[PDB]
């Protein structure tokens, strides 16, 4: 019971995907999640309550 | 998603850059307040006049996974085929990514860090120096064994303590490749604490920091041969590759030198390089002066 | 038995390979995971958050608050530049043990746009405007404010909104820059010019400072990991 | 300030490592094949209200190989005059005789001067 | 005929009564840069009519014995109007051109010119463990001259004409766009060249975008034909200029 | 554990394999593609491409531009044969460097027609006939107009079509022939006569020169990859 | 289609002869005008009678992947076991193809190319000729690691620089298969360069040429062991393969020899060979003279 | 998630075909494309804009 998914592309602007198959009964086991790649810079980048429109003042 | 699994699908792509023309306006996009605690969001296009751009460039490399999940050395160590020491016959450490700074400062970026990792060793040996060099030493074979905090600890290389009925243990002999094996998620708590600004005492004493939340115990490395007749020297490289990664509150990047692996200590350092003055800038383009 | 070859690589321990592997405890129960605030997940979340420059990082401020601080003043100094550095992100002192700056130490290529904050200190009754320019590489630094209006800048007019931001477009005859820039990937420098004077009331300081800050915008983006020239060791129990 | 372009040596090289500005030298150099006469460094000067060279551009000049041996038993063929660099001259024996050797010289140079390649052939009987 | 040809960039025109065709590049006509190939963000400028025009260098001499002739690119041009001054105001440049040499004489006589452009044509020195000197490889206008023996000295390239300053077999240069100017048949060679490089754009001075190559392959002659003064010509027109990249400009 | 039997071949180095290999650089996001003109896609593009053919590769012509010059004039020359090679591509000085032959110098085996073109560079007001004749193998080389008239060949009158193509038909017992020819698989010879001498009127050169060019025609191909005999050296930083 | 897949039919057939007989006309294909720049297009059927042939013939081996797509070697030194030099105790070079000669003429066919990379190393060690010759020393295991331009540079065979948290290593041990990896398109532009009529200044000075363009770090081995009683040699041989290939603009074969690394420099050399004269063409076929 | 396609024909005038899947997350790590035979030698043998007929003069 396999997966299958895209690879990460390379020198070229269905044969880039490779198949996937677990063999260990420990999630621990797993290769690592290299293809993950969300993001929230707003929890460092913007923390302010009341949301900053910066085109307008910031002040005033 | 699920931060245990192999396999997930999405391109990181960077903000394209918006067309933009002039401007005659109240807009005031370059003017904000840096006393509020925000950080600006301009872009090129709001204070020169740009072309469009579709940019493919991904942050890929950048994602706290592919930044940590690479092999890092955090430890090594030497035993002795023979001596007269006993206890230079078997290595012994502490668990700890605290020994090597490349992989603590990569760590210290942030405060908590949560995952599994994957445990590599590399063993040499080397054949001692002397007077008398010939032997025949057949293939030396080693035994790793992990010891949760509260295991008997042994006593010499040939203790009954390696038994290992129930601490895991690793046999493997030279030539072959590197041992490796998978460790869970361990801690006793939610994440794995970089730092802790806190006590071990409740009467706000006793030791200071991380170590009062390490105890993961130690490694006991032996070999299992156990003779040769001239001496011979065997190192063990321990190194660690966190996979499964989740990591809390990012801080600043460890500026000043490490001086030991139980404290944060430092000595005063500089903030940066000096340069000749707050104008210099170089000349480069000269006939070359 | 099913017929194999072993292909070159087979036993070899690549650092950053990415296999399979058995655990060494078989069903361990995990401790649940907890929702902890501050959640990171690429390392430009960090490289784009504003942190402090030391432009004036000069012989005898390395360790005062002062590299911190861009010096400016009242009366009749517009020839006097007010300041000015290279763009090397990842290199020059300026720049290097910045949050932007150790993030990208730790890579060797680098591509963005940047966002260069700078903050007026002085009094409020305190007046004045500034011309903040950056020159694309290709000639030297300019030396006069008529030069440096030739390329990209702002005129930034000291007012209730303390903070003006001058940002760095991406210009490359190259999509990336090297990190450890050469003069092949030079990025040009920002230099900055009294427009027009400080002026001040009476009973008020004659000189105050301005702050810089540095992040990355959202166009923005490393490559090629590496071990950073900033920390080293002697020996172990480090 | 500066001085003139150098111009160019036909059949030869300019060196120009430091720009046309006072103070600045120039070096020259011949092809191969060619022998440089006159100067083979000039340097730019003030004199007056000019600035200019202090040496011209020298001539690269290039050469004839001397009349071709003479072999016993044997006839150059088709000789003539003016054996230019490169140029070659074959020989054969004479009815009676047999060749042994290079059938072919060439004219090269060497230090400056014409000289026969490789060894002429010799006939026997 | 097709012999007949008119070309118009600009405010200028030429003509031909004697054309053989039109040789473009390796069949690709100049473009501006797309969207999806940039990577310099800022706005171009595209001077258009005052930069995309013939320029014409200064000619030269076919001789009874000339070796031939070369011209390095964009650097040649970098004095030539609006299109010299763009130069040296910008950092990033790009452009495509259209390339006319012109050659006439008379139905008595008799030569034959290959026409060259070389991409990224990296020469040799003559000194071999030497390096080149920027004088060894152009001259802007005015043209370096090959050689017909070995050359010496220091800086310069080794211009034997056999081996076109590249060690290779100068008659094997038509993988190359080309025509040949045979004068019983033709008088004019004209190449459209696209940009052509490993980048989306470059510097001007720093790099030699390609080379014109002009080699006598069967040389002039004629007889009582009161006319041994046989010149070549070469104009070019730089076609969809593009800068990016505008600051001071640049050191002389 | 599935079982697994190794055949003859594992563990070793073969330069021409082709199989799968572990990245160094797991996800190292590669710079987009440009569109660059002149894209190659087979060697023989470059094959088919007209090249100068150094036809009077006599001594003494080795580095000057006449090895590309055949002689010819005015006047009575009949007897005398304007010039004569053998047909061996990869083989012979007439061809080896030539732009095809230097690309079948990297196999062993070739097969096909091939081009020969030939353009006059005398005056305008020259005119003559010449006949191009190729004599596939079997008989020595033709000795007079009259014997090669009997292979095939072209007549060729100089007009304002500078160029005339005489092509050499595949004609061969085998499918192929080394590239690194022997008499087994001979190809031939081309020889060329006046038809009718070169006739002048006043005032122009007596004498001039006809250039020749070779090419592959679409029938062509080439076997066999092997390393070329034109590039050596001695020893590194080579 | 897409130049990145190990997989894509249709077979590459050459032209079939058509049959072709007698004709009286206007139609002159033989006769074109070489000076337009233009290579005729004649086949055997415009000029003599021709019987028809179905060619099968292919043009497979003639595909640039085919051409280039075979492991070449671009390099090989060596490093010892045991000396007083330290410095010999480790190899290292800067990355190009530009060292041996057949692979670069190869490449140099083309002016731009873009590829992946299949690395093999070939890496044997021989025992020193001495007067003592009997040791009994293990299997040598060796390092190999990468250090992209910028990186911190071994200094020893024991510089902390080798514990490669970062830099990708391949550690190996002798007697088994050569180490192998792939090596994507990396590249600072849009293709390889393999020839650059430029500066690396912006005077027109500095640098000329391939060099300014390069910098794709270096190599650096040792062996791990690091001891042997007598002194012994290895020698690390390094090939490349590219693979999913891209090439423009193709030039002439280099004819003159090379005559070093960082430059296209060459003596002037003969066009081809010489033969007696223009019309010689050898006497095969006699009762042999 | 496997391919199959067809292999280069040997020693003779359904067994001719071989299968395949990628095991590795980059395409770098694929084999080699030596089974695409494209082809375009005009670029180079017949870049003149005016189309040569060549049956025709190319002049007059």
């Amino acid at each position: 019971g396999a997966q299958v998914s895209t690879q990460k592309t390379g020198a070229h602007e269905s044969i880039i995907h490779y198949t996937n198959i677990n063999y260990y009964k420990d999630a621990a086991s797993n290769s690592a999640n290299r293809q993950d790649f969300t993001q929230d810079p707003g929890k460092f980048t913007e923390p302010v309550k009341d949301i900053m429109v910066k085109s307008l003042p910031a002040l005033n | 998603g699920d931060v245990v699994e192999a396999v997930e699908n999405a391109v990181a792509r960077v903000a394209d850059t918006i067309g933009s023309g002039p401007s005659n306006s109240q807009a005031v996009p370059a003017l904000t307040a840096v006393e509020t605690g925000h950080t600006s969001q301009v872009t090129p296009s709001d204070t020169v006049q740009t072309r469009h751009v579709k940019n493919y460039h991904s942050r890929s490399e950048s994602s706290i996974e592919n930044f940590l999940s690479r092999s890092a050395c955090v430890y090594m160590g030497e035993y002795h085929t023979t001596n007269s020491d006993q206890t230079k016959l078997f290595a012994s450490w502490t668990i700890s990514a605290r020994r090597m700074v490349q992989m603590r400062r990569k760590l210290e970026i942030f405060t908590y860090v949560r995952f599994d990792v994957e445990v590599t060793f590399v063993i040499t040996s080397k054949q001692d120096q002397g007077t008398q060099l010939g032997q025949d030493m057949p293939p030396l074979t080693h035994q790793i064994m992990y010891i949760p905090p509260g295991g008997p600890i042994p006593k010499s290389v040939t203790d009954y303590t390696w038994q290992t009925s129930t601490n895991p243990s690793i046999f493997w002999t030279e030539g072959n490749a590197p041992p490796r094996m998978s460790i869970p998620f361990i801690s006793i708590g939610n994440a794995y604490s970089n730092f802790y600004d806190g006590w071990s005492h409740f009467s706000q004493n006793g030791v200071y920091g991380y170590n009062t939340l390490n105890h993961m115990g130690q490694i006991y490395v032996r070999h299992v041969n156990g003779s040769s007749p001239l001496p011979m020297t065997s190192t063990v490289r321990m190194y660690f590759k966190p996979k499964h990664v989740k990591a809390w509150v990012p801080r600043p990047p460890r500026l000043c030198q490490y001086k030991n692996a139980s404290t944060v200590n430092f000595s005063p350092t500089d903030i940066t390089d000096k340069r000749n003055s707050i104008t210099y800038i170089p000349d480069t383009v000269k006939p070359d002066v | 038995g099913l017929p194999v070859i072993n292909t070159p690589g087979s036993n070899q321990f690549l650092t950053s390979d990415d296999f399979q592997s058995p655990s060494a405890m078989p069903q361990f129960d995990v401790t649940p995971e907890l929702n902890i605030p501050g959640e990171v997940q690429n390392l430009m979340e960090i490289a784009e958050v504003d942190s402090v420059v030391p432009v004036n990082n000069v012989a005898g401020n390395l360790e005062t608050m002062d590299i911190y601080r861009i010096p400016v003043q009242s009366g009749n100094h517009q020839s006097s530049q007010v300041f000015g550095f290279q763009v090397q992100p990842g290199l020059d002192g300026v720049f290097k043990h910045t949050l932007l700056g150790e993030i990208l130490n730790y890579y060797a290529h680098w591509s963005g746009s940047i966002k260069l904050t700078f903050v007026f200190c002085g009094s409020a009754m305190a007046t004045g405007k500034f011309l903040l320019a950056y020159a694309p590489p290709g000639a030297n630094a300019p030396k006069s404010r008529k030069d440096a209006m030739l390329g990209t800048h702002i005129i930034w007019d000291v007012g209730l909104q303390s903070s003006c931001v001058l940002c760095i477009p991406w210009i490359s005859q190259t999509h990336y820059r090297l990190v450890q820039q050469d003069e092949y990937t030079s990025a040009g420098n920002v230099t900055c010019w009294y427009q027009t004077g400080i002026v001040v009331p009476a009973g008020t300081p004659t000189s105050c400072s301005i702050m810089c800050f540095v992040s990355a915008c959202n166009d923005f983006s490393v490559r090629l990991l590496k071990d950073t020239p900033f920390i080293q060791q002697a020996a172990l129990l480090q | 300030k500066s001085c003139p372009n150098p111009g160019e040596i036909r059949n030869g090289q300019i060196d120009v490592p430091g720009g046309i500005l006072f103070g600045a030298t120039i070096s020259f150099s011949c092809n191969t094949g060619y022998k440089l006469f006159g100067s083979t460094s000039s340097f730019c000067l003030i004199s007056g209200s000019s600035v200019q060279w202090s040496d011209p551009l020298p001539e690269c000049r290039e050469i004839y190989c001397p009349a071709p041996p003479q072999i016993d038993n044997g006839i150059i063929q088709g000789e003539r005059d003016h054996y230019g660099y490169r140029q070659s001259v074959t020989y054969a024996c004479n009815k009676g005789f047999t060749m042994i050797g290079e059938h072919s010289i060439y004219c090269t140079v060497n230090n400056d001067e014409g000289e026969w390649s490789g060894p002429p052939p010799e006939c026997r009987g | 005929s097709d012999r007949v040809r008119s070309i118009t960039l600009g405010n200028s025109t030429i003509t031909t009564q004697e054309s053989a065709n039109v040789v473009v590049g390796y069949g690709r006509w100049p473009e501006y840069l797309r969207d999806d190939e940039a990577t310099a963000e800022d706005q171009p400028t595209q001077p258009d009519v005052a930069t995309c025009r013939f320029y014409t260098l200064e000619s030269v001499t076919w001789e009874k014995d000339s070796p031939g002739w070369w011209w390095k690119f964009p650097d040649a041009l970098k004095d030539m109007g609006l299109f010299g001054q763009n130069m040296y105001y910008h950092y990033l440049g790009r452009a495509g051109y259209t390339i006319h040499v012109q050659c006439n004489a008379s139905k008595f006589h008799q030569g034959c010119l290959l026409v060259v452009c070389v991409p990224e044509a990296e020469m040799g020195c003559s000194t071999v463990d030497g390096t080149v000197n920027e004088h060894g490889l152009s001259e802007g206008e005015t043209a370096k001259k090959f050689s017909a023996t070995g050359t010496n000295g220091t800086n310069t390239v080794q211009s034997i004409v056999t081996n076109a300053g590249m060690g290779v077999g100068v008659g094997n240069l038509t993988i190359f766009p080309h025509q040949w100017i045979n004068l019983r048949t033709n008088n004019c060679a004209t190449i459209v060249m696209p940009y052509i490089n490993n980048v989306p754009m470059d510097n001007m001075f720093r790099h030699h975008n390609f080379t014109l190559m002009i080699i006598p392959f069967v040389p002039l002659n004629y007889s009582s034909d009161f006319s041994t003064y046989v010149p070549i010509t070469v104009t070019v027109a730089p076609m969809c200029a593009e800068y990016n990249g505008l600051r001071l400009s640049t050191a002389l």
